[PDB]
């Protein structure tokens, strides 16, 4: 394991183009890939921990190590539940759902066709009633799909 | 709350109970049910069973070639189509003071099946001598398992509400001798069928065979050139359909004069003018045949209008009309979760493996 | 022997 | 130029002469008229009046009582709707290649009765074997001049054209006999007219008189309750139309058993649908009465559908069309100096009167 | 006229509020019933001989002077062509006879109608084909109304 935090502080030395000992939002949209990935910002903003915009060595290796071979299907999923809940309150709203989800489909569908199938798509997880989904429902929708599987780095 | 766009309607979480959808006269409200279905609701599990059994059992009584007297209006293909049905109500006229005959393929493709299934058994329970349901060739397991009905049962209900839609689909009639004048099937004739009482000695209570007199009903088309055929073959078999066969002029023909009938009233294809009527008989003066299609634009690409035909004594309107609005839904009735994460997974290990590499 | 009523339209074209 | 609505299209100024419309076969150019007549445009007087006079000729040799062969597509009233005739042949096939019978009525109340008739006279002169036309009520100079057609032709042509119309209409046939089984008429039956023969005695060349047989065929209407009388009259006077008789069931029916036909096709009365049919006769189960209407939207107020009656060996097929759009006019034909000129002149007096104070 | 100028005079120096030697649009829908008339604009234009805008002393004589028992047939037909004949170029045009009947129509015809009929009305009394009517081809529409 030792190694492993040399090869990723190496890593983020590199990333870290200005060296001010956080990553930024710019520096990470310097790569080639990350510009064309939809959920770039979403992935920043939930490896930033204490929510400073940036992120620093720490958190970045907390943010890695969600995605390893030690790793098992809890945390894989919490961290895909956190992509879609965006103020991190423990909860998916209707409003994030669709933001989300606006942010990987784009213009391919219309606002009224999004917005009725996130209803549909809450009306059957929400086994609460409360117009929201939590861990629970989510892991209730998505759990014999194995998604968990090819989120490892 | 969060929600974006709040000019779009919700669907209710609420589903009806038994109470609330029958009577105690034991009879549905399908005023009650029309209305709840169009914003997308729900019945309890077992409401909807009810219905389904209820119809099935008044559907186990019928004969297999129905008596149907004039007048009355002829439907074809509704496919799922929900919210064209209820146009195709207001264009046919009211079921409490209407008699109706649809054709079959009431379930696939369109993302309303079991709602147009729920309210038309309703309605054959509240109208059990006025409204008449034949058989169309997908309703069946083979087609529905293929298709969108079977799952469309599983994510709005649960398998035992299919199963029990597949028990009623084997009660369904096979056709109907309408106004002693038109034999109405949802595909056509077969070369084993030579008169209406052919038709009496079949078994239908059973899924369609893949070939045979029970599956030349529900699967035949009449010939590409019907009418205009330079072939002699009665009966070819339908490359097309897989199954069944391609029937041609002089066949619909034969089989009408011997039988001393005016016309042979189907469903089964597609038509851009809601209908179609095919060369006229040499012994009538009349068509010989007429396609009825009730689903306009059909499968949300088409844009083809749909019809139903009314009939009285002699007199045929052939009635007209354009799709309605729908709620949207993705393919295979999937949840928003089901079907981005495999591509969030994908994408957030995407950006990882560049960000480590 | 006496011909039958078939009514179609309003034919838009 | 300064043309306020560009996009409205300007109508031609140049008057189509003899060589641009007549072919030098004879032949006129009825494509060419129809283009130029759609677009308000006008003929030379001269051309107008041999387009008239020449239909004259043909229709002046045709019998009083047309024979009339099926296949053939009957049409009722137009009252000069010349852009909803238009329409009426797209719905009805080409005169090119259909047989066609008008049951009158082609004049007034519409703004576009001179190119209605000079149409119609074009294809009489380019289809004489098959395309014809009957008299109806309003082929007259009593109504003309008191409706609107006189004042037409006085505005956009002259009176001289008007009075050669009257002449041509004098020539109208009166009736038909078509697919010797159905008496077409434009109103209807008279008490002294009890055989087909009854109309051949007759003079039709002449205004048509207050009152007696030709009065009669041009002006009789069906009762109100028509089939469904409370008084065994068979002709009582019409008090709506002001001269002729209401015709009731039993009279019909008599009729049309004595004279060994099936039915009685006639126009003279608006139908909301285009066409109305009426009580069955109980000897052949068909409809005594129909009445067929081809002016959609007629009036430009009522939005009723028009409709014309395509018969084929033993089918009849009734076609609805809705109304096409038409340019506008003033009431009367009059122009915009005419109309606007008096109030100009009482607001400007007004206006030096109140600044005079 | 002479002492009847001094009559008008007197009606100008009223009209006039603001006293400044001529009448401006302002100034004439002070009055009541020129507030509702549709042709105000068009009278004051057509008394507006030089253009500027307001109608002066001069202008205001000359213009009562068109009118009078006095004043022949012709001189009726002509003001009446000057209501039509926005531009003053002595031809009254497809779309000025749109616009001056247009304040008259109001709303009551819809734009296409009204371009319609005004198209109907020059074809038939443009003699000459230049798409425009002259005072002589006016005179011979509105020639046996009065
Ligand atoms: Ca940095
Ligand atoms: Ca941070
Ligand atoms: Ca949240
Ligand atoms: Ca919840
Ligand atoms: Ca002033
Ligand atoms: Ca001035
Ligand atoms: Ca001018
Ligand atoms: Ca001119
Ligand atoms: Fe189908
Ligand atoms: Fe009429
Ligand atoms: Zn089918
Ligand atoms: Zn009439």
């Amino acid at each position: 394991d030792a190694d492993e935090i040399k090869r990723l502080g190496k890593r983020f030395k590199k990333l870290d183009l200005d060296n001010s000992g956080s990553l930024s939002v710019e520096e990470f949209m310097s790569l080639p890939e990350l510009q064309q990935n939809p959920l770039v910002q979403r992935v920043i903003d939930i490896f930033d921990t204490d929510g400073n915009g940036e992120v620093d060595f720490k958190e970045f290796i907390e943010g890695v190590s969600q995605f390893s071979v030690k790793g098992d299907k809890e945390q894989k999923l919490r961290f895909a539940f956190r992509i879609y809940d965006m103020d991190k309150d423990g909860y998916i709203s209707n409003g994030e759902l669709f933001q989300v989800l606006k942010m990987m489909v784009g213009n391919n569908l219309k606002d009224t066709q999004l917005q009725q199938i996130v209803d549909k798509t809450i009306i059957n997880a929400d086994k609460d009633g409360d117009g929201r989904i939590s861990f629970e429902e989510f892991c209730a929708v998505v759990g014999g799909l194995d998604i968990h599987k090819k989120m490892v780095v | 709350t969060d929600r974006v766009v709040k000019a779009v309607p919700f669907p209710p979480s609420h589903r009806l109970t038994a109470k609330e959808v029958f009577d105690n006269d034991g009879k549905p409200r399908v005023d009650i049910l029309k209305a709840h279905l169009m914003k997308e609701g729900r019945l309890e599990e077992s409401v909807a069973l009810r219905i389904i059994t209820e119809g099935a059992s008044i559907l186990r009584q019928e004969k297999n070639l129905l008596d149907i007297d004039a007048p009355v209006t002829v439907c074809g293909d509704i496919h799922g189509q929900f919210f064209d049905l209820m146009k195709l109500f207001e264009v046919g006229g009211s079921p409490a003071n209407t008699r109706y005959l649809f054709l079959g393929d009431y379930v696939d493709r369109g993302y309303f099946s079991i709602e147009c299934v729920l309210y038309l058994w309703a309605l054959k329970i509240l109208y059990p001598k006025t409204l008449f349901l034949l058989r169309g060739n997908h309703e069946c397991r083979h087609l529905t398992e293929y298709f969108t009905f079977k799952q469309e049962c599983k994510i709005k209900y649960s398998e035992r509400v299919y199963d029990a839609c597949m028990d009623a689909f084997d009660c369904l009639p096979l056709a109907a001798l309408m106004n002693q004048q038109f034999l109405c099937v949802h595909g056509g004739l077969s070369p084993e069928i030579n008169t209406l009482d052919d038709i009496r000695k079949l078994d239908r209570f059973k899924e369609p065979p893949a070939y045979g007199p029970m599956c030349d009903i529900l699967w035949s088309d009449p010939l590409e050139d019907f009418g205009n055929e330079k072939t002699q073959e009665h009966f070819t078999h339908n490359t097309v359909r897989g199954c069944s066969y391609f029937y041609s002029y002089p066949a619909v023909c034969e089989f009408l004069q011997h039988n001393n009938l005016l016309s042979i009233l189907r469903a089964h294809e597609a038509q851009d003018a809601g209908y179609r009527m095919y060369r006229k008989s040499q012994t009538t003066g009349f068509p010989s045949l007429i396609t009825i299609f009730s689903a306009p634009n059909y499968l949300d690409v088409y844009n083809n209008k749909a019809a139903v035909l009314k009939y009285e004594n002699n007199v045929m309107n052939i009635r007209q009309f354009n799709c309605s609005p729908h709620p949207y839904w993705l393919p295979n009735f999937m949840d928003v979760f089901t079907w981005s994460l495999p591509f969030v997974g994908e994408k957030v290990t995407e950006m990882l493996v560049n960000v480590l590499n | 022997p006496h011909p039958v009523i078939v009514i179609t339209g309003p034919h838009e074209e």
